[PDB]
């Protein structure tokens, strides 16, 4: 809650990678937990936690589209806290999202 | 010819008169042990010539003369140098325990990196080469002499990397580099350094080797001019694209400008078969 | 490691013995007088425990025992040794506390001056301006101190040293925004330097600076100073500092900017420019 450092870490698999999903060890957190990841003041980024076996305590795996999207370095130090959404106002109800093949 | 039985024949006579000197019971007898393993010296007897050496050494050192007790036994160590490594080492080792004690650090830290020199050139052994050019740079850092301290941490960074991990080689190249932008008669090398830590990032992963580039880029701006600066970023380019035809033909092209260390050899093979 | 606590034990354990041995020494001089062997081997158990607390890396319980050996042995009336001592105080606190370093080198220098030996002292002064300035910002000590050591160093006849430490003064005083002094320094060097076969090569450079910094007082000066170098060194014309500042001189005659601007970032492309001669051109810009 109050926020925890850690080293991020390499998606374990290429179904967690393609679940969008931060995948911590369930020693940490627990799948479906919501958090709030730190890099410095001005850098925060909102991730969904997915539980795997395979994830070290202390380290939560990332895929390479997350890295990119929040500039997220393996080995490097980062605080997460978690984060809980007002559902009575922030509950989705339209999505416009971009798309475009993914290899061309 | 000659001179091998006579000096044979000379210091084992000598050896003789001296220990029969010593059986009366003193400076005649260490005399004596000297000339006897001088001739030893000059008969090519190099094996036996550093025991009469440590003989003396250890009959003087029993008068509470340590100087000249110091000067025989380094003398000794480099005489079983060839003979055998061990014994030199052992002496040398002696010698720099007695030279610390009275403080003479730059002694110490010569006889440090023969000790690592004569360990890695003969032995086989990394890790005692690589704490005895610690000790070494160490000593001279305390006293200030920084371009043997940089020749030291760089020869320690170079076979961590080779070997260790690449957060030794990463940390003391940055901190190399760092010292060596400021410096007027120096700069033009910085880029060098700040070159091969990102390499060693890379070894670990694209990402955080991109990221390093950048903040060397930013910290050093005359870095994004250097043809080394192109090159990683065509190279980062290539792997990132799982093309390994682009990563050989940018390797060939800047090898063809200009000839490679064998090091940057190495790691670029490292770094290709890990492309996959 | 091992070494942190057992050098720091050993060398407590040493230190309080030769605090035992000096509280004796009094009592065993008022009741037998045995002179200063004592006091002597008191001073030797300090300089131990002070090169020991050196290995074992703790520089502040090596500089007090260095401190205390040099007051114990000037006390014992021999100031050679004293002030072997207070300069080994002034280089062990260098980096554990530089402030007791300063009054350490002080007290160093006050000893070696007294004999005359003026070259000692100089180094001393040396070391302590550059201890001001690597630190502090307190450029006017530093100035101070390496005006002294170049006047030492002048009386000593030692040429081609006091030459450096007054270039040294000149550049800081340039950056102070005060110029007749760093333009004369300048000149004065150059016009030395243009006789040595070995310098000559270095001469050109140093006039280039100079009419820089004659440049902030004036343009016309600044031509006219161009010309009387030119008359004299005729071979300064080679140069692409000639070129460069006439360049500079055409393109500030029209208020033309952009074109000394062009000009500069040519030349430093050509070839990097330092941080003094950036500042200085960035200070000759705002007009």
């Amino acid at each position: 809650m109050a926020g925890r450092s850690m080293q991020a870490a390499r998606c374990p698999t290429d179904e967690l990678s393609l679940s969008n999903c931060a995948v911590v060890s369930e020693k940490d957190y627990q799948s479906g937990q919501h958090v709030i990841v730190r890099t410095s003041p001005n850098h925060k980024y909102i991730f969904t936690l997915r539980t795997h076996p395979s994830v070290v305590p202390g380290s939560v795996a990332f895929s390479l589209p997350q890295r990119k999207w929040a500039g997220l370095s393996i080995g490097q130090e980062i605080e997460v806290a978690l984060y809980s959404f007002d559902k009575a106002k922030q509950c989705i109800g339209t999505m416009t999202i971009e798309i475009d093949f993914l290899q061309k | 010819g000659m001179d091998t039985s006579g000096k044979q024949a000379e210091a084992m006579a000598l050896l003789a008169e001296a220990e029969r000197k010593v059986k009366n019971s003193i400076e005649e007898a260490c005399e004596i042990y000297a000339r006897a393993a001088n001739m030893f010296k000059m008969a090519k007897n190099w094996s036996a010539a550093g025991n009469a050496f440590c003989q003396a050494a250890q009959l003087h050192l029993q008068l509470q003369s340590k100087h000249d007790a110091a000067t025989c036994f380094v003398d000794a160590g480099n005489a079983f140098k060839k003979a055998d490594p061990q014994e030199a080492i052992n002496c040398l080792m002696r010698a720099i325990e007695i030279y610390t004690d009275m403080g003479r650090f730059t002694i110490a830290a010569k006889h440090h990196i023969s000790i690592a020199e004569i360990y890695e050139t003969e032995l086989v052994d990394v890790e005692k080469a690589i704490a005895h050019y610690e000790q070494s740079a160490d000593y001279y850092k305390g006293e200030e002499s920084n371009s043997s301290a940089n020749k030291c941490l760089l020869k320690v960074a170079g076979y961590a990397a080779q070997l260790e991990q690449y957060q030794k080689a990463i940390d003391i190249y940055e901190q190399v580099g760092t010292s060596a932008m400021d410096s007027p008669l120096l700069k033009y090398s910085a880029k060098d350094y700040f070159f091969k830590a990102a390499l060693c990032h890379f070894c670990i992963d694209m990402l955080n080797a991109k990221l390093a580039v950048q903040k060397y880029e930013e910290l050093f701006p005359a870095f994004s001019d250097s043809r080394e600066c192109k090159l990683m970023k065509k190279l980062l380019e290539a792997h990132e694209e799982q093309n390994v035809d682009s990563y050989t033909e940018s390797v060939k092209e800047y090898d063809s400008i200009s000839r490679l260390d064998q090091w940057l050899t190495t790691m670029l093979l490292r770094i290709k078969k890990t492309i996959q």
